[PDB]
């Protein structure tokens, strides 16, 4: 039902707004990656 | 109870207080005429009050020297190294007979070890040397060899731990063990962790 | 644990700036962009 | 050139004796005690600023026209921010003893105030109070600081 790119395009907006975060400012965020992480998981889940 | 701790909340405006430097002191080493301490952690210093008790016209400091760094070591004798590994902060003259001095700093420092030489001594050479009082039973004993003809102690030793100085005879501070004869020093400093 | 990973991390963004302006004044071609008062306050560790 | 030379010569170190005796003829040759001290302060005042300056060119910071610059994005360091503030610290010192004397330099030389405020934005911390300090010394007023501290 093509869920793969649908995948692939949020993993690579959130690791957009990382970069973002991460050029301008400092401040620390203690649950950061953790959408990455999970994304990321699930992804391998559907390709293993 | 929040997910992210706000910078604002974390951190209010902590005041400088008056601290003793024996209350933030970790570890020392004393050599002659120069002094190394370790505190506990980092400090901002602004201002450091020095008392003298129990001067000895013989000789005390004319110079003060203060040096600064904030390098976290394990070792007093590591850090013991001149000059290196240190940051100088401020240069005092003393009048003779001064019995407290206000080092004030006119930037705040932080530091995490310290550093204080005696640069210059303001000397009395009217005391006599080639006879000496004995540390233990207080009798006349020539330089040489500096062992006590009334009881066989030696001068040169350390009147607290009986520590003799064969490089220095006459050391303005014990090697071993640090004491002092010709005066007394205590530190204060206005300094906030 | 807060205060001290900022403090770390000021400090390394600083010598990682110090270490990269160092190799660009290196370089002979390119010329040093200058900064205003306000662009300074902006780029370095003040505003953080 | 004798009023030049000599406020000149004042700041330099020497014995007293010397001192004492060109102090005198200071009071003497300078009109009156008023003339004298006006004179002292603004010729302290101007190698001052010329220090604090030449100490800011050493680092990238450049007074062009009248906008300040920074080339280097980087902090400065201790003896930097420390050679800055015993210049800050005594013009802070006379300006607020005897501030006609500043307000009447910042009138002469227009490229002062300006300077300072644009400068407290690269400085740290702890050298923004005495440079808000000059800043309120000539915009503020005197009778309105002592006022507020009582
Ligand atoms: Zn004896
Ligand atoms: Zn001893």
């Amino acid at each position: 039902r093509g869920v793969l790119p649908y995948v692939g395009n949020l993993i690579t907006k959130e690791i957009a707004r990382l970069l973002a975060l991460e050029e301008a400012t400092l401040s620390t965020d203690l649950q950061q990656g953790y959408a990455l992480k999970s994304l990321t998981g699930l992804l391998s889940s559907f390709v293993e | 109870l929040e997910s992210d701790p706000c910078l604002v909340c974390n951190n209010p405006e902590v005041p400088f207080c008056y601290i003793k430097l024996s209350s933030i002191k970790v570890d020392t080493r004393y050599t002659t005429t120069q002094q190394v301490v370790k505190l506990i952690g980092s400090h901002t210093i602004s201002k450091v009050t020095v008392k003298i008790g129990d001067l000895k016209r013989t000789k005390m400091v004319r110079t003060i020297n203060l040096y600064y760094n904030n390098r976290t070591v394990q070792a007093i004798v590591e850090l013991k190294n001149k000059p290196a590994r240190w940051h100088k902060a401020k240069k005092v003259q003393l009048t003779p007979g001064q019995t407290e001095v206000k080092i004030d700093l006119p930037l705040p420092i932080v530091a995490s070890n310290l550093m204080i030489e005696f640069a210059d001594f303001y000397e009395n050479y009217q005391a006599s040397t080639e006879t000496l009082q004995c540390p233990r039973c207080s009798a006349s004993v020539p330089a040489n060899p500096g062992v006590c003809g009334n009881c066989g102690e030696n001068v040169y030793q350390c009147h607290k731990c009986r520590s003799i100085n064969y490089d220095e005879k006459d050391p303005f501070l014990c090697n071993a063990c640090g004491f002092c004869k010709y005066a007394r020093f205590d530190f204060m400093l206005y300094a906030k962790p | 644990i807060i205060q001290k990973v900022f403090a770390s991390r000021k400090e390394l963004l600083e010598y990682d700036l110090q270490q990269r302006e160092a190799a660009t004044k290196s370089s002979r071609t390119s010329v040093q962009p200058t900064f205003t008062a306000s662009q300074y306050r902006a780029l370095s560790v003040l505003g953080c | 050139s004798w009023f030049y030379f000599l406020s000149e010569y004042l700041m330099i170190q020497q014995t007293p004796f010397v001192r004492r005796q060109v102090r005198k003829l200071l009071l003497f040759i300078c009109g009156s005690k008023e003339k004298y001290r006006q004179l002292r302060d603004l010729h302290t005042l101007d190698s001052h600023v010329r220090g604090i300056k030449k100490l800011l060119e050493e680092q990238g910071i450049f007074l062009r026209a009248s906008v300040v610059t920074a080339s280097s994005g980087s902090a400065l360091q201790y003896d930097t921010l420390i050679s800055l503030m015993e210049h800050l610290k005594a013009c802070a010192e006379i300006a607020a003893q005897r501030t006609i004397n500043w307000q009447k330099f910042c009138i002469k030389d227009d490229s002062v105030l300006y300077f300072l405020l644009q400068v407290s934005f690269l400085v740290d911390e702890g050298v923004s109070p005495v440079l808000l300090q000059l800043l309120s010394c000539a915009l503020c007023g005197s009778k309105v600081l002592a006022a507020l501290a009582a």
